[PDB]
């Protein structure tokens, strides 16, 4: 969170 | 925040990334969030979209016709578009405004509708699911079997 995937 | 996402809502994000990859797209946009919601298949969001006649293959076809298939499949994580980030932030806002302590597929779709201006929104309208109707279908499921399940 909040970039890509579950990040 | 992803810590508050249900397991199913986390799967939506993972599937959104797979859907972007299969289309050879280098960002996960709202259109891929939409594909992930449908692909997940079992939550409130998937049920609401199916009830309005929206299908996985129809959305995939529209994305290919609107954006175009990309040229090489990306590797690694695929970054969110700015609008997809806004939609995921709005999913948290939608849950908070309803008084909820979790983020489910319902809230991702509510956030997508609330933003209302990207490729997913364009595709939904073109395929016959007005945004206000998508929202209504979601809320009706929340008021029905989801509330029933919580009371039991
Ligand atoms: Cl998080
Ligand atoms: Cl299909
Ligand atoms: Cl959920
Ligand atoms: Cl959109
Ligand atoms: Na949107
Ligand atoms: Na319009
Ligand atoms: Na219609
Ligand atoms: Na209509």
């Amino acid at each position: 969170x909040l970039y890509a995937x579950l990040x | 925040m992803f810590e508050r996402f249900t397991d199913r809502a986390r799967r939506v994000v993972v599937l959104a990334q797979e859907e972007a990859r299969m289309l050879n797209h280098n960002y996960i946009g709202t259109e891929h969030i939409l594909l992930g919601l449908i692909h997940e298949g079992e939550g409130v969001a998937a049920k609401s979209l199916e009830s309005l006649g929206i299908s996985l293959e129809g959305v995939r076809s529209q994305v290919e016709e609107i954006i175009g298939q990309g040229q090489q499949a990306p590797s690694g994580h695929i970054p969110f578009t700015p609008r997809a980030k806004k939609v995921l932030e709005l999913s948290l806002r939608e849950a908070l405004q309803l008084g909820h302590n979790y983020i489910g597929t319902e809230h991702i779709l509510l956030g997508l509708i609330r933003e209302g201006e990207g490729v997913a929104a364009q595709v939904l309208v073109k395929l016959g699911a007005e945004l206000t109707r998508v929202r209504q279908q979601v809320i009706q499921l929340l008021s029905g079997y989801k509330l029933a399940a919580a009371l039991e």
